[PDB]
């Protein structure tokens, strides 16, 4: 069923002017190859971002969803062709990455601006940013740590602005840059929330149970598990239906995340979020009455 | 408490909101008073 807030987007549409509701940007923060963009790539439900292990996102990618009737991507360079196919919108993400920052693992601030038209995408807007990295490689020069933070401080430092901290659970909770930079920018806690991606690559005779309860580093809001593809899978075409119910499976199998199988996954992390949109515009809907 | 202090302040400013819907009413109606009658029997030249 579509969420109320949704059926908003859609009314609202079918008036087609002088109407809008106003939501919070949402920004995707993590170190490198935590799993952000299989985040967004799930949250959004279309295999249109660049995925893989090393440096691939490069540049910040500012994605603005839009209600409508047909399904259809565009870009703001490029412009008037409609893209259909989302493999060529995945390869012209590269393309672009590559003539703005060259091949050898640069790092560029200029953002790339992407729209995408779709149903039932009310008007939330997604940021993606370039992870982050303490040594350099390629031809980065020595201060590349500054720069990516600087980057970063220009969306998560504003407010009306969600933030999703994505770390790997196969990697001690105290090294999370992305709770580190959520904790420095939200101390309270209020716009934080806390995904954690790999919990399939736990080291055999170990877990993150004492994580996903909010008992080791409490977080407000708690902490979701999720479990992606794998890069065989991702080179081997698996389909997102399949992806999800081998997450289902996993969370209902293994014998630590039993009881909490029901807060756990892509579905719950978009409950979660449309709570959270929904409960920006009690306060609004007054004056939209 | 996060909780509370969230839910109180979401009150009192949606309470806030629904009635600016009405205090902006009786500003546009007492301009509308203004225009429908001209007085002119007080502290005027005439008056
Ligand atoms: N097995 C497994 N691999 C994952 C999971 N999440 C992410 N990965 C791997 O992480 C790799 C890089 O993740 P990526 O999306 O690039 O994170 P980014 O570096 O922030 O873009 C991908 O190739 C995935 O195969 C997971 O839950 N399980
Ligand atoms: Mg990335």
């Amino acid at each position: 069923l579509i969420p109320l807030v949704n059926r908003l987007q859609d009314a609202f549409s079918a008036i087609g002017q002088n109407a809008d509701l106003d939501l919070p940007q949402i920004a995707v923060v993590g170190g490198q190859s935590a799993g952000a963009s299989s985040v967004l790539e799930n949250f959004v439900g279309r295999d249109f971002l660049p995925r893989g292990s090393g440096i691939v996102t490069r540049r910040p990618l500012v994605l603005q969803l839009v209600n409508a009737t047909t399904e259809y991507a565009e870009f703001l360079h490029c412009k008037g062709k409609k893209f259909t196919d989302f493999e060529e919108v995945r390869l012209e993400i590269e393309a672009e990455t590559d003539r703005v920052t060259g091949t050898n693992k640069g790092i560029s601030p200029v953002p790339i601006n992407l729209r995408v038209y779709s149903p039932h995408v009310l008007n939330l807007t997604l940021v993606d940013l370039p992870g982050m990295t303490k040594v350099p490689v390629g031809d980065q020069p020595p201060d590349i740590e500054f720069q990516i933070r600087d980057m970063l401080m220009q969306f998560v430092t504003k407010e009306n602005c969600l933030i999703l901290a994505v770390s790997p659970a196969n990697s001690d909770l105290a090294n999370s840059d992305a709770l580190k930079v959520a904790k420095e920018v939200d101390p309270q806690g209020q716009r934080t929330i806390g995904v954690i991606t790999k919990l399939d690559l736990m080291d055999e005779g170990t877990d993150a149970r004492d994580v996903l309860e909010n008992k080791l580093l409490p977080l407000r809001r708690g902490y979701i598990g999720v479990v992606n593809r794998s890069q065989k899978d991702i080179d081997g075409k698996k389909d997102i239906t399949a992806a999800l119910a081998a997450e289902r499976k996993f969370f209902l199998s293994h014998p630590s995340y039993r009881h909490l199988a029901d807060r756990m996954g892509t579905p719950y992390l978009q409950k979660v979020l449309n709570q959270q949109l929904t409960n920006h515009i009690r306060d609004t809907l007054p004056g939209l009455r | 408490y996060p909780r509370l202090r969230e839910e109180m302040e979401r009150i009192v400013t949606t309470h806030i909101r629904e009635r600016e819907g009405r205090t902006k009413e009786q500003v546009m109606l007492l301009i509308d008073i203004e225009l429908a009658y001209m007085n002119t029997n007080h502290e005027d030249f005439i008056g």
